[PDB]
């Protein structure tokens, strides 16, 4: 994928609402500013949230729903020197560009904009929402969050709904905008997405890839992540086994519970191990400030060393042999009076014992 | 069932408490009541989310 | 000593940014049309 | 060495000769002997 | 060179049949025996089993003597080959079967046989009955139920229908054949 | 110009590589030479000796060592260690939210150290702008500037992983005096500095300094009153376990098993190993290992003023030491409430995937140490439901003390139990049991036992 | 020049393999250049080396990308570097890694030069078409809206059997832009954008119905129209 340098993209959670102030007329080759402005939006309804009166710099303002023009190759979009072109949360390739630099504002960072040369990323202090999967909720038409803006900034229990024929990209953009609104909420808000589990998982995967793109473009890390459905099911099983009411315990706090074990016992909690495995299907390593070693799923590892020590570091032949293994297994079977379900494995060792 | 369909939590609670203190509640009446309540609540939880989405639907 | 004035100002803005957006999506006094 | 190459040669020679002359079983050669012959041929 | 994979497959099938570990019944031939022995010879993993079977070429009416380590190695090799569990009794069964096959002469009709020469004194069913019954009477009931009780029949007709659907494509003929031959072969092993 | 012998290269490495203060033991020649080397009075030093020392480092195969035959390596800010950042980020954890780095991005530790990254930022960003120019949007903070998570510079401590994440409190606090090392992201930055002999304007100094090949581990001299000593060589963990078992059985109430936290950094010359043996790093690994069964009578008591230490000072060489029990003896810093380790006996086997769970067959018991780690297990057994053989009993077997319900349907319970030698733990039982007192929620249990229980109970579908 | 290397070959599959490797690794798009004079003489190698420092504004270039674009950024490479493959001679090529810089000069292409898309093994380019391909496992005929195909070492002759008639008791509903090719044969052209945002049209034959009003083919661009004429009108 290639992008034309004439497009400049700014990424900011704030862009869930259109940045009227940031728009500015572009100049032609003759350095003549263009008083005509064209704003592109992903859906027709978006037009209602563009206030033409907020563009004093321009004399004429028009708004249209950006639509993939199959007749134009995005590698070289047509230019329209007669107007300044701005795209808001584009979901399809930009086939048209304005005078000077075509401006783009987006809360999402799809591949289309990923290769865009000029990338301005606004940084925010993270503020995470609460996943509240559960069958007094406040329904929210995700396609039009700004309509529910007041409720989104006031209440704390939202049922996220979508029109049947809503497109996947529209869903992704709506979710991103809602999550930005929550990022600006002082109080985290619980929400439930009225969608099939697989669809929600795919949406979360795409959002994760978008966040990865933002990071690669220089965005600040945010702990406000999301959990795949299998991971949520595992966490729920763990909480139930421990006798923890699901509504009472949040996943984040549940995981944090084992930070007391992480360092002092120099062990990786099994919950974190399982979550990492789920993400991999969709290894671990960490340390402490000034620490000389790293705790990993494999055990202790010298800092900066590979996750596994050289193969010949330790000789296990003494016990890592069929004779010893069979002897131990037979002893166990005899002592316990067992006949099946018994399995003994030699213990290997990483860098350290 | 009616006090569940119609959102009458006071009546539902009254019935639940009366059944708690009526007859051999613990033996099997409690389980039967919980089963009926769970079935009704499952149906209502199936319906209400879609109903709200339809309400806010464009 | 080039402090991260940008980050500080960004956080300060973010504090009331939601209120500003609420103002934008508030009600209007009159319907000119 | 698992293979007694000498005995294997003997059995292989017996069966191959036997078959080098006729076209039948001649039932004092036993499946073993086949196995013996084939293993010899593999090893050599 | 040889198709070690095909050799291994033939060896595995023949070993299963000769160890009565598979109800599956199929034709076998000297080609199959040769496949088996060549695979065993070529495999470093199975040299011990190759040696065991090769010893059958002699009088074969003898009990091989092995160290505990040797026996464990042989059992591990066999268990890895058949992926199961197993027993030195099965080892002896294979030894006897392969000895009978090797000593057998080339023939046109597959020799139907029964199990013989496994595990010296010939015992009658009556003597086994007496001895085993005495030992059983010596034994004490590990567990018991009280009188009466009630057979726990299922009730969910929908569950029964689901199971019926799940089992419909199973041919009763094949299942009966497999079960009967399983019982027959286990009885054969016990007797031998 | 001062010179130095290869025999003193061990002293040079000792002084320049670690954060060592016990320098009184350096002979006079290496003392003066190293003093000038560290204060960067290179004009008073033989550069040929520096090249010889670099070749010595290469010969010992120091990990990440990267360099050429230029004295600018020591005379200027230069990438001295190389390694690739590869972080399997776990977003669900509140890590130290530092500037993001793209996986696979090369990272270079330079000899430069500063007491204030923000001040160096001016000059370093000037160099960065020289390298890239243009109007590239970058992530820049007071501690560095990052381009697309793939290039740039930053300041951190002298020792970071770059493959794991940062979590939890610091067992060591050397930041009190430790300046931040400079790290360079990208072959572009590394090559630029190497070719340009970059060096910040002088106001070594208070503001910043150079510590060539300075890992900065908290090294110190043991100062031990060695009653006795011996050495062994092996790569067989069972041998070390046998030594530990013998020492514990004889008279040792508890052994201090230490492993040096750098034995994997190079093929250290035996002479260098001997020199290091006099010293220890506060951050090295230690384990307070005792024996599960503690003899009741004092007939087994040994000396009350002596300790046994087993130091893995190298990859394959260990030294057993008998020293006088003395407060002044210095030891690696462990966790404030570092859990003790218990040696594994033949009576039971450690459950796979558990650091504190074991099973006794003859007893048919699954036990989980309350706060103690297992140690020495050369073998492990996979968990399986058959282990929890259901106990039969016509009347429910009564239980006392703390009891917790694991599976009411399966009559699975966890019972608090202390081994008569006062070892707290829990017994996982399955069978016809009843509790004298009120059953208790598992949430009451500590995270350690809770994690072990989750591992043991939730099937790994 | 971040880096450079040279190769010699007369086998187009080799060049295609190099391009495929570069695209798969991390390259969003490659600038494949061919010098527009390599057929003028047996240039001495010294002269070739001298010329390598230079380029002709009129030489041939192709902006070649990969049909399938990985969604996640895990495959993203350097954001300030480009890969150029210059066929500076008849048989010698030079691969170059250079810093992404505006000042870099390049041959002048068409103002809206269509991009090229590499051909994967999942489909084959239809003979006589620069933008049409067929996926067997999917049984789909696709025509890129504005993009050229590239790298096709093989081609398949068009044939009616390719347009297997889809059976469906109720007509399969379709959305978006739909066009009628043959009402008698239930042949339609459906606007379709590949999730990676690649515009194109799918030629289908079967029991289909349109949610919206069917649209005249004249609405289509001359590119797709020419391809369709080639594919449909028998070459009697």
């Amino acid at each position: 994928m290639e992008c034309p340098f004439q497009i400049q993209v700014c990424i900011s959670d704030r862009f869930f609402a259109f940045p009227h102030n940031l728009v500015e007329p572009q100049s032609d080759v003759g350095n003549k500013l263009i008083e005509n402005l064209i704003v592109y939006v992903p859906t027709d309804d978006d037009r209602l949230y563009i206030d033409k009166k907020q563009f004093p710099k321009f004399n004429s303002v028009l708004v249209y729903r950006h639509e993939h023009d199959v007749n134009i190759d995005s590698r070289s979009p047509k230019k329209t020197a007669s107007a300044t072109i701005v795209y808001w949360n584009p979901l399809v390739p930009i086939t048209e560009i304005g005078a000077g630099e075509t401006r783009v504002f987006s809360v999402l960072l799809t591949n289309n904009l990923f290769y865009c040369n000029t990338m301005i990323v606004h940084h925010e202090n993270p503020k995470c929402p609460i996943e509240f999967t559960y069958p007094n909720l406040r329904p929210i038409a995700c396609e039009i969050p700004l309509s529910h803006f007041k409720e989104l900034v006031e209440s704390n229990d939202f049922l996220l709904c979508f029109n049947l024929e809503t497109s996947t990209m529209v869903k992704i953009l709506s979710l991103k905008r809602i999550f930005c609104i929550f990022q600006y909420r002082k109080q985290p808000a619980r929400y439930v997405i009225n969608l099939p589990h697989e669809e929600i998982d795919n949406l979360y995967n795409k959002l994760n890839w978008e966040r990865t793109r933002r990071l690669m473009k220089g965005d600040v890390p945010s702990n406000c992540a999301t959990v795949n459905r299998s991971s949520l099911k595992y966490i729920k099983q763990a909480q139930s086994l421990l006798g923890i009411p699901d509504y009472s315990q949040t996943v984040v706090d549940f995981v944090k519970m084992f930070q007391k074990i992480i360092f002092p016992y120099q062990l990786v909690p099994n919950v974190i191990i399982k979550l990492n495995n789920f993400d991999q299907m969709v290894k671990i390593r960490l340390f402490c400030k000034n620490d000389s070693i790293a705790i990993s799923s494999s055990g202790i590892v010298p800092i900066n060393m590979p996750d596994f020590s050289p193969p010949n570091t330790f000789d296990y032949s003494d016990y890592a042999n069929r004779t010893n293994i069979n002897f131990v297994t037979q002893r166990v079977l005899t002592d316990g009076g067992f006949s099946s379900g018994i399995t003994v494995t030699p213990v290997k060792y990483n860098y350290y014992l | 069932i009616f006090h569940l369909i119609y959102n009458n939590e006071n009546a539902v609670n009254t019935i639940c408490d009366n059944l708690k203190y009526t007859e051999g509640f613990t033996s099997n009446t409690q389980r039967v009541i919980h089963s009926v309540y769970a079935t009704t609540k499952s149906i209502l939880d199936t319906t209400n989310p879609n109903t709200f989405c339809s309400r806010v639907s464009r | 000593v080039d402090y991260e004035k940008e980050s500080k100002r960004r956080k300060l803005e973010d504090e009331d940014f939601l209120k500003l957006k609420a103002l934008e999506f508030s009600k209007d006094i009159v319907n000119e049309k | 060495e698992l293979i007694n190459m000498r005995r294997y040669r003997n059995a292989a020679r017996k069966l191959i000769h036997h078959y080098s002359l006729n076209s039948t079983s001649s039932t004092e050669y036993k499946i073993s002997d086949v196995v013996m012959t084939m293993i010899f041929l593999l090893r050599s | 060179l040889i198709n070690m994979r095909r050799y291994r497959n033939a060896a595995r099938k023949l070993i299963h049949h000769y160890s009565l570990n598979s109800t599956s019944s199929t034709e076998y031939k000297i080609s199959d025996v040769v496949m088996t022995m060549i695979f065993l010879l070529r495999s470093e993993k199975y040299h011990s089993l190759f040696k065991l079977l090769e010893t059958t070429f002699d009088d074969y009416t003898c009990r091989p003597q092995m160290t505990q380590v040797q026996t464990d190695t042989l059992l591990d090799a066999v268990r890895s080959l058949l992926e199961m569990t197993i027993d030195l009794t099965t080892v002896d069964i294979m030894r006897s079967s392969f000895a009978r096959c090797f000593n057998s002469p080339i023939m046109r009709y597959a020799k139907i046989v029964l199990l013989q020469n496994v595990a010296d004194k010939r015992t009658t069913l009556e003597e086994l009955l007496i001895e085993r019954g005495e030992k059983i009477q010596m034994l004490q009931p590990q567990q018991y139920i009280n009188s009466g009780t009630e057979i726990p029949f299922c009730d969910d007709a929908e569950f029964l229908n689901r199971l019926l659907k799940h089992i419909d494509p199973y041919p009763l003929s094949r299942m009966y054949y497999n079960a009967a031959n399983t019982m027959f072969y286990t009885t054969m092993e016990n007797y031998a | 110009l001062l010179t130095l012998e290869r025999d003193h290269f061990k002293y040079l490495f000792l002084t320049s590589y670690f954060d060592l203060k016990d320098n009184e033991h350096v002979p006079s020649e290496p003392m003066a030479f190293i003093r000038n080397y560290l204060n960067c009075t290179f004009d008073l030093l033989d550069d040929a000796v520096l090249m010889n020392y670099f070749n010595y480092l290469q010969s010992m195969q120091l990990k990440h060592l990267v360099g050429s035959t230029s004295t600018n390596i020591f005379k200027f800010v230069k990438p001295q260690f190389r390694f690739v950042c590869d972080r399997t980020t776990v977003d669900i954890l509140e890590f130290d939210t530092r500037m993001y780095i793209k996986p696979g991005t090369p990272v270079y530790a330079t000899n430069l150290f500063t007491s204030n990254p923000r001040k160096m930022m001016a000059f370093l960003y000037a160099e960065f702008g020289k390298v890239f120019k243009n109007k590239i949007f970058v992530n820049i903070n007071n501690y560095g500037c990052v381009l697309a998570g793939s290039a740039g510079f930053l300041f951190d401590d002298a020792y970071v992983d770059w493959n794991g994440v940062r979590m939890c409190a610091a067992p060591r606090l050397d930041n009190n005096m430790h300046p931040f090392r400079l790290y360079l992201l990208g072959e572009d930055m590394a090559k630029h500095f190497v070719d340009n002999n970059i060096l910040p304007p002088h106001p070594n100094n208070s503001m910043f300094m150079l510590k060539n090949f300075y890992k900065g581990l908290p090294l110190f001299k043991s100062k031990y009153t060695v009653v006795n000593s011996t050495k062994i060589v092996t790569r067989k963990p069972n041998d070390i376990f046998n030594e530990i078992d013998k020492e514990l059985n004889g008279n040792c109430p508890f052994i201090k098993f230490i492993q040096r936290d750098y034995i994997f950094d190079a093929q250290f010359p035996p002479d260098l190993l001997d020199l290091l043996n006099e010293y220890m790093t506060k951050s090295s690994i230690m384990k307070i290992i005792t024996k599960f069964v503690i003899e009741e009578n004092p007939a087994m008591s040994g000396e009350m003023s002596r300790e046994i230490i087993l130091d893995r000072y190298s990859v394959d060489n260990y030294r057993k030491l008998y020293i006088k029990m003395e407060i002044t003896n210095q030891f690696p810093v462990m966790y404030d409430h570092e859990s003790s380790y218990i040696f594994v006996s033949k009576d039971f086997l450690q459950l796979k995937g558990t650091m504190n769970a074991f099973y006794a067959p003859k007893q048919r018991i699954l036990s989980i140490l309350a706060v103690n780690r297992l140690f020495g297990a050369t073998e492990t057994i996979d968990f399986h439901p058959n282990l929890l053989v259901y106990r039969q009993s016509s009347p429910p077997v009564r239980l006392t003390g703390d009891v917790y319900v694991v599976d009411k349907n399966e009559k699975v319970f966890l019972v608090k139990h202390v081994f008569s030698n006062t070892v707290p733990a829990y017994l996982l039982i399955r069978g016809d049991y009843e509790s004298s007192s009120d059953l208790k929620s598992l949430r009451d249990l500590n995270p350690w036992v809770q994690n072990t229980l989750l591992k043991l109970l939730i099937p790994d579908s």
